[PDB]
């Protein structure tokens, strides 16, 4: 294409942009044998992302960027039921079934037709199909072979859809467990590998233990009391234990919920009242409430302490609960 | 006197009503509006 020479200079060094038979451009990381795509709309999206390197912590960064992507991709308009019906309509039930470009295109069309019928003024089917194919083959097509697995695509869509966190957990467990509902080390490892293929695409894989899924499986099966197989309830409990390699999805759910939160409080640095979004309350001092705008920059008022405990309200508070925790912090400061 | 002064004792009941109202400014309607996620619990207290 004529845009190859024009936009090959948008990135430099080892990155090597190449075109695909489906006329979608993609970069090449040749010695890692890993490849990623970059559409011009996703190019400007990533350029906007690159200015948002101000997040101090890891999980917050991943959740905020993934929320920005999901809202930009308009895949937050997709529910669990529509995606499940679309995947069951194309008979993509075997997790190890090879998937060509055409089957993914058909399933994406099935999803996005319903999405546009619900969001005529918000969803454009061909552009959204191109964007979602771009992202999915970014995550799970690093080899440029045109073949992916049904399980990885299912995991990506279910994680990036609009549904309850435990509902997505249960569906993914059913996808990876057998007909008896049992999951051994290998299926859990495959699911964790598919999950860890996501942060490496953006560049925050090492902060959560790297790409080594073995410690995660070891922790999960140690919580399983060394059981040969794990169950859905034990999987949910271990997930609520907030492991290192999976906390990003509940952090995403929280930030999505708190995006519409409005707290009647004042920021104890930038004096912003009312607090909109995330409210953070210190568990040591009194009358100290900070907004996430100053929290993410790392600026601290009155300095930190030997220990500086913090609670993170993501929803408008209940007066009973905050009076209880105020009584707790008075009790703590009394001692 | 009984027709004038015991007309103020009802202000004590007025206090009782005001107090019991004010011990419940968030217990009156806990759900309030925009009742999303009504079968689980979403709260955090540790920075990650």
């Amino acid at each position: 294409p004529a845009s190859q020479h024009f936009l090959s200079t948008s990135v430099q060094g080892p990155w090597e942009r190449a075109i695909s038979p489906n006329k979608v451009p993609y970069y090449i990381n040749h010695e890692t044998q890993t490849t990623c795509w970059d559409h011009p709309k996703m190019t400007e999206l990533y350029q906007s992302l690159a200015d948002l390197n101000n997040v101090r912590f890891s999980a917050y960064r991943t959740a905020m960027k993934l929320r920005r992507l999901q809202k930009a991709l308009c895949l937050d308009l997709l529910t669990l039921s529509a995606a499940c019906d679309a995947l069951d309509q194309h008979n993509l039930k075997q997790n190890d079934q090879p998937m060509d470009i055409l089957q993914i295109i058909n399933c994406l069309t099935t999803v996005y037709d319903r999405l546009e019928q619900e969001h005529n003024n918000l969803v454009n089917v061909p552009l959204c199909v191109d964007m979602c194919l771009n992202w999915l083959l970014n995550v799970y097509d690093t080899g440029r072979t045109g073949r992916i697995r049904v399980l990885s695509f299912k995991t990506g869509i279910i994680s990036l859809c609009k549904a309850h966190l435990e509902d997505k957990y249960r569906y993914l467990f059913k996808q990876v467990a057998s007909s008896t509902g049992f999951c051994d080390q290998r299926r859990l490892g495959l699911l964790l590998h598919d999950s860890i293929q996501i942060p490496r695409q953006l560049g925050e894989v090492a902060s959560f233990g790297g790409s080594n899924i073995e410690p995660s499986v070891r922790s999960c099966f140690q919580f399983a009391n060394n059981k040969p197989e794990i169950e859905a309830a034990l999987f949910l409990d271990w997930m609520r234990l907030e492991p290192q390699s999976m906390v990003w999805l509940p952090v995403l759910h929280r930030v999505a919920a708190a995006e519409t939160a409005k707290h009647q409080a004042k920021c104890n640095i930038c004096k912003e009242c009312p607090i909109i979004g995330f409210r953070y309350r210190s568990l040591k001092h009194f009358n100290y409430d900070i907004c996430q705008s100053c929290f993410f920059s790392g600026r601290v008022a009155k300095g930190h302490k030997m220990h500086y405990p913090m609670v993170e309200y993501c929803t408008p508070t209940t007066s009973g609960e905050d009076v209880r925790d105020f009584a707790k912090v008075l009790k703590n400061k009394f001692r | 006197l009984h027709t004038v002064i015991p007309a103020v004792v009802v202000a004590a009941i007025l206090l009782i009503a005001g107090i019991i109202a004010m011990i419940c400014y968030r217990k009156k309607r806990k759900g309030k509006l925009t009742l999303e996620d009504q079968a689980t619990f979403i709260k955090k207290g540790v920075p990650i």
